[PDB]
């Protein structure tokens, strides 16, 4: 029965990964005036299926100078690493219930960063190295302060467990509570996720295709599965973390139905924001993050470890 | 004593046998140092976790932070010779002679 | 216009919808009806043990009362 | 049993047995860091989710600087892997061929090494009956670096600043 | 680099020697380790040329392998007692490894070749600081643990060192390279007399201190680094080659001067524990150390060598730096063998 | 060195007390409150003895205090209680804050029946 | 167990998407197709030459703060405790040395990128 | 003064960022010296029963310490309750 309720997590949420990219084309075409897909089915509903069978009846070529081995390890790790990050995550219960459902996130997610390197390096180009190198610094920035906005909301929480976010939620939202880490978390969630203004480690403009340049046909629709997989992830963390649903235990749809909207009107977000803004240089990102975000961080880390003693609202420890 | 600690020591030998017979480059033997202190980790934790030693749960995070600052100490260094040889080889390093 | 985005919005919210649903429903049909047991503890845990053992059953969420004491 | 922690370190074993042989600095940080989440699931057995789970982000994280730099400072026109070179190829096997017989004459017999004595048996065997409640022992004891451990915390701290002052020295160059 | 940046980099290392030497928890000598080398590293690199660099890439390496053996010890002893406290060790593996690192730390033989080369990679002050300080701490955590020293252990060390210190001191003819070949036989002796006495390895250290220090603020003092350029010092100042040849005659162990008392002290502690063997090994071999001693004192002091044409000008010029405490250092190097019996004021 | 010394199988028995972790759980507070004495004898003596072998008579104690107090319950307010203990085992957590209804029941109960 | 079991369902999956991607598609390779692609002409050097990094101290910086945050990553217990005083005055501490470091470095001008 | 509030004129101007990072770790620093209810968190730890009250032997001589838990001796949580 949990190799069921396995399958009823990854299954849908591959789904859904097709439905984003097909969402994403059409909200951009309308915020360009056009229409985006619309002909391939009824308002384009086949449209992620005819481009899955094309990438993965297309034909994957090794290059000559490529180093095979982390070559196809590499969109296998990410994937993996996509899927498996989903299964702490309160829906209002969570696959794994976890002590500490919020450290396994951040180490699941720093390891997925090694996806990116080893794609790059083990690709053998020049594009592919510099592709590889800004994810390295970008890594370095949003990691940093991810980590400290992380333990600063959680600790107006008590623990380290989600479905302990959804109790202290309970009354009022702790993005009301605590709005300029939410900001922050934004920000870092973006860098985080590669999405534009910060999509440089896959940068059109600049490199062309970035760190997957030499990957064709199905390794390249896993990465893109991947991206996307983590986007929805990460937006839904956020709605867990900021947008406390109201939860009845007899009753756990009302709280799925909840969390669903929150998680599309993050992602939505995130494609509204890919729309508007130019992108950044990964130098500007670097001193965005150290010589503004941190300094801010540092700060209101300071007043929420402050906080709760100052007032007595210190949150109970389980 | 249990297999696991065996194990865990014959991580750390291993580690310190790689640290001492290097081959061309000096980040290879940082890495060797690195392992050495991942093992003396698990190797803390494990006893102290078996013990209920509750106060000494604290030493292996001081053992991590320490590791951390070798390992900034020898990268730095690594840049400086770097800088002045063109290659991390420690055959580079023969300057000074006993 | 503007509503043909919906279609595929509904799509995505209709996959998101699984995840959770089912997870609930076979938390329910695996614990007897009732929500699954919470062992973050080994207070809870040794609880979880205790009532597996005097079920009778080999099951901890079979839950024995009065007409069992007496 | 299930022998899940002895085989946990005999894979330790072998990612430890990889990055001494020391193919290159890429190989090198791959099996660091597959050693690092073998030793996370190693302690997370034991019972020390947090020490687990903060082992794997520190070693994760450091092995992404060591990436950047041996593209930079330790990098070759042809890396080398375990069966690219003769040297790095023969002590991968001595170093697998000694865990295999260690290995081997730990299960069949109670292996006193030259050492240390080890005796052969449950992992499982050797814990503890007694159990906590309603808290976390090793939470516990690790947020006593506050309350308890002033001391430490001052000397990490000054040791972490002084580590950025000497960085900055050290790379001035001139 | 910034004379405040300086002066906290020198702080942190006195602070790091003074953690170990207070703490009661291995865990806290361990940390003073640390900080002592994380600190010590900018302090060689002070003057940045390749070989400061690479004597302090060395030194690093050297004693990062050393602080890992030494908590390997540690955690291998807190197995087999559950005890971080600072006593005999209750594992001999453990003892072993934890001497082998402080060995290795100290430069007692076969961990010694780092000490030569570092020190004649870094400068005179650096190496100063380096021989004086860096033997003060780890000779502590010995003395602290002594009575579980494996004694055949130790003094097949320190046998080693001395002759080792001997031979090298013997071809060298670098003045750094010198001094870290004779720390290495002096270190050699304070070791030799460890298991037996602590207070004796105290005395030893402390007018080994004396005597480097004198030493080398005289170097300083000349601005010389090899024998030709300590040749041209009688032609500019020849009182401070009167005061180095006495020194050097006084390292050397000859009789009355300060340098014969530890050598004297420790042959007597010795041979009240029945070991004759040792000590008349030990003082047949300082013979070296005194040979390349008195070589080093015919070429500056005894003898005149040609000078050049510009030292007129130097006779024009005065000395402007003065050294701290260099006349005390001088007289407590040379003349305070009467003062003998104050080893239990040290006790 | 010496043989241990292990109580008997006949003397280790003893009525059980055969409810679930709910069903103690709804019941805990008027438990503790009504049978403190020989639950607080027992624990003292386990402090003082720490030996399992030297307290088993308070234990015999313990769970006859247990059964009485449940024989009690379930003479006057059998309802009212299984209401109020099957609230509680929906709960994952088993949380009192879902249940204040029963509960309330159940006190009004317990209050006017002993 | 279940994170096992999790893992390497996720692992399966994957490895099995690779798999039909290299095995069900027809395939023609020479050796013109395979060449490592720099915009339509041949690359001078090689892939694997040094790539200078312009931000080598920031990433010991990096390395440093990183095991800054895993000191402040228990806080959350740390709050539970009598000792409220002594417990935020080593939290500030922490963090007012973590805040000077990067003062001091951000001041002496190591956030600044190579030249 | 006026050098002080053209600094932080200067600053507001130039460096918002930084004037408001430090305004707030000063206040974190600050408020809780002064808060009344530091000493209320306080007792709120202390008044949590992580483990078991092992009770007391009883000499004769303990007026202070109850003899059932209902009992009007012991401490008190009738502050935490309206709080
Ligand atoms: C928890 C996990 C624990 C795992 C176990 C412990 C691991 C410890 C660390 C590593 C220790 C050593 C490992 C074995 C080394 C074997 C020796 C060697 O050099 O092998 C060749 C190979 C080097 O060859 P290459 O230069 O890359 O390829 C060029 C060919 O030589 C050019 O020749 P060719 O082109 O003629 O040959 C082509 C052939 C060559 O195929 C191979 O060489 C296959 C080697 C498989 C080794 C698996 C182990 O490749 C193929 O046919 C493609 C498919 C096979 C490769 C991709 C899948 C591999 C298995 C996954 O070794 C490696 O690449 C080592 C990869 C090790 C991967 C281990 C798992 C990584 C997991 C990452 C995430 C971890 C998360 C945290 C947990
Ligand atoms: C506030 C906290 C307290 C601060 C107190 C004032 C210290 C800072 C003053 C300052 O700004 O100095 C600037 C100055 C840096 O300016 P600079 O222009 O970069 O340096 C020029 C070089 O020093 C140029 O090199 P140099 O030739 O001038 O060498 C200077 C120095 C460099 O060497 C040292 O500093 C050696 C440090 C001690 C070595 C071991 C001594 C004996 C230990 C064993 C004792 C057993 C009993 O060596 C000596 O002076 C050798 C003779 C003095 C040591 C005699 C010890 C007898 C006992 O900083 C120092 O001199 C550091 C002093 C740190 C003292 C900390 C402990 C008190
Ligand atoms: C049957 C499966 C066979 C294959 C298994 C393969 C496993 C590989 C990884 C081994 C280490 C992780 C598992 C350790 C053993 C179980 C630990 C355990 O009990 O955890 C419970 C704990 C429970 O969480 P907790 O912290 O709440 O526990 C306290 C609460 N109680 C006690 C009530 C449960 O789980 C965790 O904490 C999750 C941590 C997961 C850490 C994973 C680290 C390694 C990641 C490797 C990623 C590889 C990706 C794929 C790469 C592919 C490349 C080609
Ligand atoms: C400087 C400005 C700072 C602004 C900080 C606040 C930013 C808020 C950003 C909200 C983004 C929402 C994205 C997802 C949208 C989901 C829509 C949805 O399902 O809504 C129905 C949901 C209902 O589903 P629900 O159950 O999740 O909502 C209640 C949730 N509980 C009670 C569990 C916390 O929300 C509502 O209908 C009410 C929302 C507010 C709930 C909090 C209590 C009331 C607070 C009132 C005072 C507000 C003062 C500030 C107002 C002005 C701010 C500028
Ligand atoms: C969405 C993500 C997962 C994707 C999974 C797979 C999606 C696609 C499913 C339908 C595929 C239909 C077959 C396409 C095969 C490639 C076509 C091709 O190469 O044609 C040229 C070649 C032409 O061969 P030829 O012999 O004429 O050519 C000789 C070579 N030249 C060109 C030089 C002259 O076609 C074949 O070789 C035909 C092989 C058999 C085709 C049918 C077998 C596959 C059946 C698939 C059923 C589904 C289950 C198994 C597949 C995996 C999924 C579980
Ligand atoms: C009620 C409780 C109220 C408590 C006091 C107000 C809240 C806390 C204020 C200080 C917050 C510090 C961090 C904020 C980030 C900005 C910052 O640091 O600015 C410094 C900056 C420093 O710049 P500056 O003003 O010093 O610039 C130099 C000025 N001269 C040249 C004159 C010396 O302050 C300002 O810019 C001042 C303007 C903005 C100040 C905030 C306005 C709103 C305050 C709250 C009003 C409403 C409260 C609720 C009332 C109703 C309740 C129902
Ligand atoms: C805690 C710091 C003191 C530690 C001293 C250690 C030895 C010295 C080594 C240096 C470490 C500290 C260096 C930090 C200051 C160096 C940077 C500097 O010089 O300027 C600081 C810079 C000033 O800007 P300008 O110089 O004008 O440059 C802008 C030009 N347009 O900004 C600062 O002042 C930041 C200083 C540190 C920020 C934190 C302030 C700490 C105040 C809180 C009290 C700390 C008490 C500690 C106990 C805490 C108890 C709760
Ligand atoms: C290793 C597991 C066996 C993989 C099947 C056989 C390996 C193989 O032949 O490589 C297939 C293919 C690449 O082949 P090419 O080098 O490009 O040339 C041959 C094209 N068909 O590699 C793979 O598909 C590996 C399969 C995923 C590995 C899963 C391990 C985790
Ligand atoms: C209202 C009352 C408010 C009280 C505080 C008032 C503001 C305090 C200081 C304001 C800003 C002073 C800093 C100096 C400045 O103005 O900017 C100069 C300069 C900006 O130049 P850049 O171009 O960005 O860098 C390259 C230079 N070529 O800033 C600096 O050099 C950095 C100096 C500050 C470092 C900050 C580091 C972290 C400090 C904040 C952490 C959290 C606060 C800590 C609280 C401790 C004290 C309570
Ligand atoms: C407790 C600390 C002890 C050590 C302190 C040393 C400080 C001086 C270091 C520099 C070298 C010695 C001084 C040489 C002259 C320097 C230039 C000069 O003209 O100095 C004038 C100075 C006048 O003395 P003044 O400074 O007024 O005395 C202290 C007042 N508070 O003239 C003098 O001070 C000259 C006399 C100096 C004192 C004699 C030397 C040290 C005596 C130590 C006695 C114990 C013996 C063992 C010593 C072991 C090593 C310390």
């Amino acid at each position: 029965m949990f190799m069921i309720n396995i399958l009823s997590l990854i299954i849908p949420i591959l789904l859904a990964v097709a439905f984003l990219t097909l969402v994403e084309r059409k909200v951009l075409g309308y915020m360009q005036l056009r229409k985006g897909p619309n002909v391939v089915g009824p308002y384009g509903l086949l449209q992620p299926i005819a481009d899955a069978l094309k990438l993965f009846t297309k034909e994957p070529l090794r290059p000559a100078t490529s180093s095979i081995s982390m070559f196809i390890i590499a969109p296998i790790l990410a994937l993996s690493l996509a899927l498996t990050m989903w299964v702490p995550l309160p829906m209002p219960y969570p696959l794994i219930n976890m002590n500490l459902g919020v450290l396994f996130m951040l180490a699941m997610s720093s390891l997925a960063v090694y996806s990116i390197l080893w794609s790059g390096w083990a690709s053998n180009s020049k594009y592919a190295l510099i592709g590889a190198l800004r994810a390295v610094a970008q890594t370095i920035s949003y990691e940093v302060t991810l980590a400290i906005i992380l333990l600063s909301v959680l600790l107006m929480n008590g623990s380290y467990t989600l479905s302990t976010l959804i109790t202290t939620q309970e009354h009022i939202w702790m993005i009301f509570t605590s709005w300029p880490l939410a900001m922050m978390w934004f920000i870092s969630t973006l860098a985080e996720t590669n999405r534009a203004p910060f999509d440089l480690t896959e940068g059109e403009s600049e490199l062309v295709s970035g760190f997957n340049v030499e990957y064709a046909a199905g390794p390249f629709a896993m990465f893109f599965m991947a991206e996307y997989a983590n986007i929805i992830m990460m937006n839904a963390f956020t709605a867990i973390l900021f947008l406390g649903a109201s939860h009845d235990p007899h009753t756990p749809e009302l709280y799925t139905i909840n969390f669903v909207l929150k998680t599309l009107a993050l992602t939505i977000t995130f494609l509204w924001i890919r729309a508007s803004y130019p992108r950044f240089r990964y130098d500007q990102l670097m001193h965005l993050l150290w010589k503004s975000f941190l300094p801010l961080t540092l700060a209101l880390c300071m007043w929420h470890i402050s906080l709760p003693i100052m007032t007595a609202s210190i949150p109970p420890q389980s | 004593m249990p297999l696991v600690y065996m194990n865990i020591i014959m991580a750390f030998a291993i580690a310190l046998a790689g640290l001492l017979m290097y081959r061309s480059h000096l980040m290879s033997s940082l890495l060797c140092l690195e392992g050495m202190m991942l093992s003396l980790f698990i190797m803390s934790t494990l006893i102290i976790l078996n013990t209920h030693f509750t106060l000494a749960n604290m030493m292996p995070i001081i053992l991590l932070v320490f590791a951390a600052c070798e390992a900034a100490l020898g990268l730095s260094l690594l840049v400086m010779v770097s800088n002045t040889y063109g290659t991390d080889y420690v055959q580079n390093l023969n300057l000074l002679q006993c | 216009m503007w509503f043909e985005i919906l279609p595929g919005i509904a799509v995505m919210a209709a996959c998101l919808f699984i995840p959770g649903m089912a997870t609930a429903h076979i938390h329910k049909f695996t614990n007897g009806g009732k929500e699954k047991r919470v062992a973050h503890f080994s207070y809870q845990w040794n609880l979880m043990e205790r009532d597996r053992c005097i079920s009778g059953v080999n099951r901890y969420h079979v839950t024995k009362g009065l007409e069992n004491i007496d | 049993t299930m022998y899940i922690a002895f085989i946990l370190s005999t894979i330790f074993v072998i990612g430890f047995v990889g990055f001494s042989s020391k193919p290159s600095p890429i190989y090198g940080g791959l099996g660091l860091i597959v050693s690092g989440g073998v030793g996370c699931g190693i302690v997370l057995n034991f019972g020390g989710s947090f020490l687990g789970l903060m082992v794997f982000l520190i070693y994760l994280g450091g092995m992404l600087v060591v990436f950047g730099y041996t593209t930079a400072m330790a990098t070759e026109m042809y890396p080398e892997v375990w069966v690219s070179n003769k040297t790095v190829f023969g002590a991968f096997v001595s170093g697998l061929m000694m865990e295999f017989c260690m290995v081997y004459y730990a299960l069949k017999e109670e292996e006193v090494e030259i050492i240390f004595k080890f005796n052969g048996l449950g992992d499982w065997v050797i814990y503890d009956t007694g159990d906590s409640g309603f808290f976390s022992e090793e939470a516990m004891g690790i947020a006593a670096l506050y309350s308890y451990g002033t001391w430490l915390v001052i000397v990490t701290g000054w040791s972490l600043l002084i580590g950025v002052v000497v960085i900055m020295e050290i790379t001035r160059g001139n | 680099m910034n004379p405040i940046i300086y002066t906290t980099l020198i702080m942190t290392v006195m602070s790091g020697t003074m953690l170990v030497m207070i703490s009661s928890h291995w865990l806290l000598i361990w940390i003073g380790f640390e900080m002592n080398l994380l600190a010590m590293i900018p302090v060689l690199m002070k003057n940045f040329n390749p070989r400061a660099t690479e004597a302090a890439t060395k030194y690093f390496l050297t004693q990062a392998t050393a602080s890992m053996m030494l908590m390997m010890a540690i955690i291998i002893n807190l197995l087999y007692s559950g005890q971080w406290t600072i006593t005999k060790m209750f594992n001999p593996v453990a003892m072993t490894m934890m001497t082998m690192a402080l060995a290795m730390k100290l430069g007692l033989s076969p961990f010694h070749f780092w000490v030569p080369e570092v020190t004649q990679g870094i400068s005179l002050q650096a190496g100063l600081l380096l021989l004086t300080w860096q033997k003060l701490a780890p000779l502590s955590v010995l003395c602290q643990i002594s009575q579980s020293i494996n004694p055949n252990l130790m003094l097949t060390m320190a046998m080693l060192s001395i002759l080792i210190g001997g031979w090298g001191g013997l071809n060298q003819t670098q003045l750094r390279k010198i001094m870290a070949y004779s720390s290495i036989a002096h270190m050699g002796w304070m070791t030799a007399v460890l298991p037996y006495n602590t207070t004796m390895t105290i005395l030893n250290l402390l007018i080994y201190i004396t005597m480097t220090l004198a030493m080398f603020m005289l170097l300083i003092h000349s601005s010389a680094t090899t024998t030709l350029s300590l040749s041209h010092t009688w032609n500019k100042m020849p009182v401070i080659t009167s005061l180095m040849m006495v020194t050097l005659l006084s390292m050397g162990g000859l009789p009355p001067l300060s340098g014969f008392m530890p050598k004297w002290m420790i042959i007597q502690e010795m041979t009240k524990n029945e070991s004759i063997i040792m000590p008349t090994l030990m003082a047949m071999t300082a013979l070296l150390n005194l040979y390349f001693y008195m070589r080093l004192a015919y070429s500056s002091s005894l003898t005149m060598f040609p000078s050049t044409n510009n030292m007129k000008m130097k006779w024009q010029f005065e000395h402007t730096k003065q050294m701290k405490l260099l006349p005390t250092m001088i007289v407590l190097s040379t003349l305070v063998l009467p003062m003998t019996p104050a080893l239990s004021s040290l006790n | 060195p010496g043989i241990v010394e292990l109580p008997t199988l006949e003397d280790l028995k003893v009525q059980e007390v055969k409810v679930s972790s709910s069903v103690l759980k709804a019941a805990a507070h008027h438990y503790g409150a009504q049978c403190d004495k020989p639950n607080k004898e027992f624990m003292l003596c386990r402090w003082e003895e720490k030996d399992p072998r030297r307290c088993l008579e308070e234990g015999k104690l313990v769970n006859q205090c247990a059964l009485d107090f449940f024989r009690q319950i379930k003479r006057h307010c059998a309802e009212p209680f299984t209401e109020y203990w099957t609230c509680i085992d929906y709960s994952g957590l088993q949380l009192f804050r879902h249940c204040r209804k029963q509960q309330a029941k159940f006190d009004e109960c317990v209050l006017d029946k002993l | 167990m279940n994170i096992m079991l999790t893992l390497l369902t996720n692992v399966t999956l994957a490895s099995l998407l690779v798999l039909i991607a290299f095995w069900l598609p027809q395939l023609n390779a020479y050796s013109e197709k395979t060449s490592p692609y720099e915009c339509g002409f041949d690359p001078m050097g090689s892939a694997r030459l040094p790539f200078s990094m312009k931000f080598f101290l920031v990433a010991i910086t990096f390395l440093l703060f990183d095991l800054e945050i895993a000191l402040l990553l228990p806080l959350p217990w740390a709050s539970q405790t009598n000792n409220l005083k002594t417990m935020l005055t080593m939290a500030l501490f922490l963090l007012i040395l973590l805040a000077a470091s990067l003062a001091y470095e951000w001041t002496q001008k190591g956030l600044e990128w190579a030249e | 003064a006026g050098r002080i509030a053209s600094f932080l004129k200067n600053a507001w101007a130039k460096e918002p960022v930084l004037v408001a990072s430090f305004a707030i770790g000063g206040l974190a620093i600050i408020l809780p010296s002064l808060s009344p209810y530091t000493n209320y968190a306080i007792r709120i730890n202390r008044a949590t029963p992580y483990n078991y009250p092992v009770p007391l032997r009883d000499d004769g001589n303990m007026p202070d310490v109850p003899s059932h838990p209902q009992d009007p001796q012991g401490p008190s949580l009738e502050w935490l309750k309206n709080l």
